[PDB]
This record gives structure tokens, sequence and C-alpha cells, in this order.
RNA sequence: CCAUAGGUUAAUGAGGCGAACCGGGGGAACUGAAACAUCUAAGUACCCCGAGGAAAAGAAAUCAACCGAGAUUCCCCCAG
RNA sequence: UUGAGCCUUGAUGUGUAGGAUAGGUGGGAGGCUUUGAAGUGUGGACGCCAGUCUGCAUGGAGCCGACCUUGAAAUACCACCCUUUAAUGUUUGAUGUUCUAACGUUGACCCGUAAUCCGGGUUGCGGACAGUGUCUGGUGGGUAGUUUGACUGGGGCGGUC
RNA sequence: CGCGGGGUGGAGCAGCCUGGUAGCUCGUCGGGCUCAUAACCCGAAGGUCGUCGGUUCAAAUCCGGCCCCCGCAACCA
RNA sequence: CGCGGGGUGGAGCAGCCUGGUAGCUCGUCGGGCUCAUAACCCGAAGGUCGUCGGUUCAAAUCCGGCCCCCGCAACCA
């Protein structure tokens, strides 16, 4: 299944752990080793119901550092998906779109969502290891 | 519990290891028989320095002892023959009591405990190994022949 | 009696209220049980008839320490 | 599955039914199919024809086990014994040898008087 | 084996009775509720154990109220 | 042995348009390969038996992305995950067998002891069962406490309130 | 009073749970049947998912109610 | 005297609770089969719903009187 790239991207990065903000920002330049230039899609696990229409979490953010603003609506199971901008912005410009995204999720929280909001929220790149923060 | 031991339990002890174990194995089985101790604080502080350090090994070469005690006998053989019936079949019928008996009065000065019958009562007349346990680890594989007297 | 040796536990009474609320004496008996306890000191069995929690108590305290506290009540064992 | 090597294809040929079942060398049944459990319900129940489709219904079902070769115990008077054996063969099959396991007593127990 | 259990002897004390009161261990029912089952009667009657001249309790892991009072016991209020 | 939750990791998912035993989504177009390649021998795993998956290796270093047919693009690379499922780790649970030390012993023998009680001691048989305490569902007239109306051309019966 | 669900040709049951593509068994004809009746066997006829909205390429299915059949545990005005 | 049920083609019984439409088996009538009858197969007819009145759009049914039948009751001195 795996071989010289895709191994090392998960021997670099501890899965079985969830950094904290300022950490995941510096990281990820260890991962994206393709020609290009990369960026990173944010993965963020709403505790809201997929199957009940009265909880779609909807709308768009402005990004600081640009890609530059997004625009984003999740799936029909749960996690909302979208980008922060290129690899190549500097760790804490990502710091500053990732921050910016979070309160924008909760800046839309539905009425009837019943649970723990995010319980965990991912980020990773074009060719990026499972990254989730704190 | 906490109990700390005092030798080489078979599954979880080394001489020495503060091992959680349930109250009932603790209370009815290592603290009788001397296989360990109740971990209270002034009962570590005996072990941890008095006994980690001189005792403990003392009760090792008495399991040298145990090394010696499997050859005691020199032929490692004996032979038992009592009134019996036809075609062999044994009058009655010997047991543990008896080869603790047989061997200590020719050969190893052994007591009834580490005496073994891995099969049956020997009531038939032949070859049998009367496997002795000279310690837990270690045993002793004696033959046995009883001869119809 | 049912009075355990350590913890000195005595067979109390109480009602027995039922859905209706009914009173009923009842008695509540203490959870004895004859354990044989071994004496590292004497280096034989004292036999003793113990609750389950007094088993607990002589867990924690010596088992000589309980015995002791026995013979300062002046109870044989 | 297990893929056993080889086993015995037993034929139980009553009057009004059969059940052929393949079982392995010790025994261990493996697979069966009757004769009225492959339709032919009632009076064709009790043909060489229904015995022979009863007997082909049973050659799968133990296409997972693999059996190359296997030996046959015929037991029973029945309208099979013969027609079942045959298509026992054409499924693919080495018969190694053909027993008769007919149970037959020496003036045991007493039979019914029936039929009038 | 030792040693314990047990056995023998001496010394000190205890044992029983007593009117109530007192502490503790058990603990009813008739009755009232216009019936009765929760409840009341009542922790009363009564039984048992223990003690004294009194006994009990008792020197806060108590109240109060953000001001303070300072163990327990008993009486009048508080308040039917 | 065998259930269940979970972790890591690996598989899994052919309406139909079809070069695809492709689920939704999704960042981005180079990974890939000589930290020993396409194609294949042959076997296993998987299987709606349509076509995947794959160990070693003769072979020997290539292989392929948007392109075009989709409601969707290419597990080339990666992320969050859903149904289906594999090995291991861990977590407790329910069974089966064995063991002996708890416990039982109204088995044998000895002593206390001239004592079928009892206690202790050897020993045999059972054995974490049995039995006992607290909680708990069922059964329960064996037992206890009680209720079972009034009017009425006497009460009951009928009827009425 | 919830918590579970289950509702499909005449009708008992599937398939739903894990999205597109409704099978099954009796109740009716044509027969074949045979000197005949019986029985047997062969092919046919019949629900677009109890009802209404949302999401979606596509809803029997997933999410909301409505009408129920219930399965009980409750049940001290 | 009281309580409760019943009365439906020639026979025995459904339908009545929850009003508008009355059915099953036997028998009868006609045909066929057989040498003829029984059995068997095919077709059809046949009911003032005890009786009188009332309620109502409509009464076998819902209500009331009477006649007949069935069971229960008709008790304590
Ligand atoms: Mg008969
Ligand atoms: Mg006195
Ligand atoms: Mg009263
Ligand atoms: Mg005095
Ligand atoms: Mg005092
Ligand atoms: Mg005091
Ligand atoms: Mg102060
Ligand atoms: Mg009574
Ligand atoms: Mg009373
Ligand atoms: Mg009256
Ligand atoms: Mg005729």
């Amino acid at each position: 299944k795996l071989t010289k790239r895709m191994r090392v991207i998960r021997e670099k990065v501890d899965a079985t752990k969830q950094y904290d903000i300022n950490e995941a920002i510096a990281l990820l330049k260890e991962l994206a080793t393709a020609k290009f230039v990369e960026s990173v899609d944010v993965a963020v696990n709403l505790g809201i119901d997929a199957r009940k229409s009265d909880q779609n979490v909807r709308g768009a953010t402005v990004l600081p550092h640009g890609t530059g603003q997004v625009r984003y609506r999740n799936d029909k199971n749960g996690i909302i998906h979208t980008t922060i901008g290129k690899v190549d912005f500097d760790a804490d410009k990502l710091k500053e779109n990732l921050e910016a995204l979070l309160v924008a999720l909760k800046k839309a929280k539905p009425t009837q969502a019943k649970g723990v909001y995010i319980k965990k929220v991912s980020i990773s790149t074009t060719m990026g290891a499972g990254v989730a923060v704190d | 519990m906490q109990v700390i031991l005092l030798d080489k339990v078979a599954n979880l002890g080394s001489l020495g290891d503060q091992v959680n174990v349930k109250a009932g194995y603790a209370r009815n089985f290592l603290v009788p028989q001397g296989k360990a101790v109740p971990a209270t604080k002034k009962n570590i502080e005996f072990f941890e320095a008095r006994r980690a350090e001189l005792e403990a090994k003392l009760a090792e070469v008495l399991a040298a002892a145990n090394a010696r005690a499997e050859k005691i006998n020199a032929l490692e053989t004996v032979t038992i023959a009592s009134k019996a019936g036809d075609e062999g079949k044994l009058f009655g019928s010997i047991g543990t009591r008896d080869i603790a008996d047989a061997v200590t009065a020719a050969g190893v000065e052994v007591a009834k405990s580490e005496v073994r019958l891995p099969n049956g009562v020997l009531r038939t007349t032949g070859e049998h190994e009367v496997s002795f346990q000279v310690h837990s680890e270690v045993f002793a594989k004696v033959i046995v022949n009883v001869v119809a007297e | 009696s049912r009075v355990c040796q350590v913890t000195g536990k005595r067979p109390v009474t109480g009602n027995n209220r039922s859905h209706a609320l009914n009173a009923t004496k009842r008695r509540f008996l203490p959870n004895l049980h004859s354990h044989r306890f071994w004496v590292e000191s004497e280096k034989r069995f004292v036999t003793l008839r113990v609750s389950a929690k007094g088993m607990r108590v002589i867990d924690k305290k010596g088992i000589d320490t309980v015995l002791a506290e026995l013979r300062a009540r002046g109870e044989k064992y | 599955r297990k893929q056993v090597s080889d086993g015995v294809a037993h034929i139980h040929a009553s009057f009004n039914n059969t059940i052929v079942t393949i079982t392995d060398r010790q025994g261990n049944a493996l697979g069966w199919a009757t004769a009225g459990g492959s339709g032919f319900r009632g009076s064709r129940k009790s043909t060489p024809f229904a015995a022979q489709v009863a007997a082909e219904r049973c050659a799968d079902a133990v296409k997972e086990y693999g059996i190359k070769n296997l030996e046959v115990m015929v037991k029973g008077p029945g309208p099979g014994r013969e027609s079942t054996i045959r298509a026992l063969n054409a499924a693919g099959f080495r018969i190694t040898n053909i027993t008769d396991v007919t149970p037959i007593p020496h003036n045991g127990c007493r039979p019914p008087k029936k039929r009038r």
C-alpha cells in the first residue's frame, strides 16, 4: 500500500496526538513535499445533526492572509470543509486564518444543536498528515 | 491490594514487585505462605533495604538447594513390592504417603507435600514415574518400578 | 450471638416499609462469616467470627494489631 | 469451508423419499439434499428421477468443500438406490467404492402388522 | 520437637435483694381519624441489661449573621 | 474459547451514463520509480463469481493528472468521515475444564478424655460451587390487619342514588 | 405519561435499518386432467409502498408531524 | 310477581351491539348420471323477520304493550 513518501508523511507527525494551535502551524512545512505550493483545507466536525435541516451551518468567512474570502457548508454527515490559503503563507498567518474560522462557526451556532459543538478540529495540506488541533 | 512480594510468583512477580492482586489471593495464599507481605508504609522499608540487599538472595540459593534436591538419590529409582493379586492387580493401592516414606529411607529425604502421582494412584504392577516437586519450576523424574510381591 | 469480634457489630432492627408504606418490624443482621486468620507472631491459625467489613479492617491494620484490641476487650480468640 | 479432501456420500433411499447426505470420512455432515426438498412433492417424490435431482443438488453445496473422490453408502429399498449413484457420478466424482449399509436385524424387534 | 490447648493450686473481685428516678437494648394494641391501611395512640405499656446518689449529657468540625454570642443541664417566653 | 465498546492499521463499497466489484466531501495537478520498474508464472484472500486484491520472483526501472462519456472525479497524493469488514493492542462480561489455599465435611484416625457433644491435629473427598448477610423481581390465606354503602311500607332479592 | 417501535394487491409477511431497481403465500380463470370425480400440475389476473411536507440527481427508505395498532413499565388527584 | 335471553323461508341456526343492502347447512322443485333408487354433479325458487303501536328520511334491528317458549328466582322465622 504505502511507500517512500506516504509513510514518512505519517512517521514525522504523532498520529495519536492533538497539537496546540501554535504547534500545528509550524510543523506543516515538514509534510508539503511536492514540486508546487500546496494549500491547507480545514476539517471541522460540527456536533450538529446533518439529518436535521433546522441545524444546517452555512456561511462565508474572510481570510486575513487570503489564498481571499472562502465559502463553506458541511456534508450530509456532520463535517464541514474549506481552505485557509497557501501552505507557504507563514505559520502565524494560518494561525490568524484558523482561529478566524472557529469563531465564524460558533458565529453560526444552530438553536437545536444539542451537544458539544466542535469536538475535534483538524487541518492538513495537499499531501498532508492527519493533524488535529486543541 | 498492593502487596509487595517475597518470592517468584509464577505469573506476575519477580521478588520485589508492588503488584496489585485481588484481596482473596493475598490474604489466604500469599500472606500465610510467605510468598508476599502487605505493603503498608513501614513494612515496605523493611524489605527495600534490609531484605532486598541480603535476605532476597538468601532464598535464591535455597532454590539452589532445590537444585541440590533434584539429585539427593543416586540411582534415582525406588522399587516397592507390596502384597497384590494375580496378573498384576495390587491388593491395597499405595499412595503419596508411602512414597514419601520410600524415598526418604532410600535417598531423597522428602516430605509428603513434595510427592506427586501424575498417573492415578498406582494400582498396576510395573513402570511408573513419580515426578517429585523439588521446586515449583524444576522437578524430578524418579522412575518407580512397582513389582507384584 | 451474631456479634462480630472486630467491629463489634450486632443485629440492629428496623422497619420494612412496603409500597403502601406499611411498617413491619424486620431485623438487620451483620454479614458474619467464620474466617480463619494467619498470625505471623504465633505462627498458627486464629479463628475469629468476623463480618465482611471486619475483614477489610484486619486487612488495613495488622492481624495482631486487631487481636491486641480484642485482648484488651477480654475476648477469647 | 475448511477444504476437506474426501468424504462419504450416504444415500437413504426409503420408499417415499431419498435424503442424500454427503459427509466426510469421519461421519460429520457437510451438506445434504432431499428428493422432497428439491420440488417434486407427493407422488413424484417417490421416483428415481426425484432421487436423481436430489443427488444433483447435493453435488453443489459441497463445492465449497471440494471433495474430489468419495465412497458411497446406500441404505434402504427405495425407488432410488441406483438412479442416485448415476447422477452422483455424472456430477464429477470418483467413486472409490460402493457399499450397502441396509440395516437388517437377525429377527430382532417385531415389525408392524399394517396395510390391509 | 519446641510450643500451645488443657490440667492443678493460691490471691483479689464479682454473684443476690431493693420503691421510684436514670441511661441503653427490644417494643405492642385497644384508641383517634366518627370505617380503615399511611398516621395517631407511643417510643407509651411491658420485657431485658447496667449504674449511681443522682444518672445522663458536656467544653463546639455549635449558632448567628456578615454585627456578634461563646460547654452541657433546667425553668418561663418565643409559639401553639 | 467466545460477545461487546474502542485504538492503530488495512480492506469495503459493480442503478445507470460506462476504459472503473466509483459513498459523500474535498485541498490541489504531480505523484510515481532504480530506500531494485511495466507486464506475468502460480496460489491465497475477496466475490452480486462483474472484476478487485496480491506474496515471491524470472523480468529490470517504468508507470501516468485535468483531457472524454457522470447527478461525482480520478484511494496519482492527502484530509475529515459513512455502510461493510481484518490483524493486533486494551477494556470489562458470559461459558467450559483444571488447580488448592478460602469455605464445607452429620468420612477415617489421634489427643484433650474413662465423653456418640465440642475444639485442636493429621488425612481423604468436595471446592471457589455450597451456604450466610444487604439489595432485588416472582410466588405466597401459611399468617396478620382490615373493608365489604344507604334508601326500602321488616331485612333479603330487584330497583334507585 | 413517555420510551420503543411497527403500518405494504383481499389478506398474513418481505424488502426499508445501510437512498434509485416492490417480491412472497393463500382467496379467483383458462386449462391440462381422466371412461370419470377426486387430487395433482402448468400460465394468467391483482399494492407505485397508510397520509402530507422538507433535504436530494433520484425518497418505500433519511428527517419532521397526523391517524393509529399496539409492547409494556408505569399508575398515590 | 321479579331478573335475563329468545321468536327470522318447510327444519336447525347467523344477521340486531354500531338502523338504509338478510346468509349458511338440510329439505323442496327442475335437469343429468344409472337398468332403477340412494349417493354424486348443475340450476333456481322460497322469509308477513311472533304481534300491535310509536321514534325516524328509513325499523328484523331502537323503545313500549300483549301472546308463546327457556333458564334463574319464589328467601329468614
Ligand atoms: Mg394403528
Ligand atoms: Mg448487683
Ligand atoms: Mg377509629
Ligand atoms: Mg451506689
Ligand atoms: Mg456522669
Ligand atoms: Mg461523658
Ligand atoms: Mg469574628
Ligand atoms: Mg384473613
Ligand atoms: Mg383496629
Ligand atoms: Mg338498610
Ligand atoms: Mg338418482
